[PDB]
């Protein structure tokens, strides 16, 4: 804000939202991966017991 | 629609865009961030001076 023109700042703040929304976006869908392996492993220990 | 007249000196022109600070475009006629609209500037020197 203080190193750029007001009119076109805006620009430069939402051309640095996206990679901070693009990173959380690729935490959670490995995951997503994550939980269905233990979940998995879970349903084997139910099993075994 | 709008319009707005003065008579300002021929460095001052790039003031008058939004975002800029200075003795004019802080103190007489400032521009909002999201302005929408346009200026126009021309030479007056035959009939002000």
């Amino acid at each position: 804000f203080s190193r750029l023109d007001k009119v076109e700042a805006e620009v430069q703040i939402d051309r640095l939202i996206t990679g901070r929304l693009q990173s959380l976006q690729t935490y959670v869908t490995q995951q997503l991966i994550r939980a269905a392996e233990i979940r998995a492993s879970a349903n084997l220990a139910a099993t075994k017991m | 629609v709008y319009a707005d007249s003065f008579v300002i000196r021929g460095d001052e022109v790039r003031q008058i865009a939004p975002g800029q600070t200075g003795n004019i475009a802080d103190y007489n006629y400032k521009l909002p961030d999201d302005f929408t609209g346009c200026v126009i500037a021309w030479n007056s020197n035959k009939l002000d001076s």
